[PDB]
């Protein structure tokens, strides 16, 4: 139309871009703590 | 240097704190290479 949308995809880019923030943030956080934990595994097993 | 486990001596460790008593030596820390090393370090510390 566009609209793009009908709130609910513009305002569910409040979902979609922010579900992309839950996803990109999820990879961010798991990336962080996983990276530092494995860093504390070469610390914790090798070192 | 070997601590190793004691209990010895006096307050059953009496030191037991023990952040290298003061360090982490927290270089930046930011330096995870670890070199696969070594002896630990003869280094004349063995000669010490």
């Amino acid at each position: 139309k566009n609209t793009t949308s009908s709130s609910n995809e513009n305002p569910i880019l409040r979902w979609m871009s922010i579900k992309m923030n839950g996803f990109q943030n999820e990879l961010n956080e798991l990336s962080g703590h996983m990276i530092s934990k494995i860093i504390h595994s070469q610390r914790l097993i090798l070192q | 240097s070997q601590e190793p486990m004691l209990d010895a001596d006096r307050l059953r460790s009496s030191w037991t704190f023990s952040e290298s008593m003061d360090l982490n030596y927290s270089n930046p820390s930011s330096s995870p290479n670890s070199l696969g090393n070594l002896k630990i370090l003869l280094d004349d510390k063995a000669s010490k």
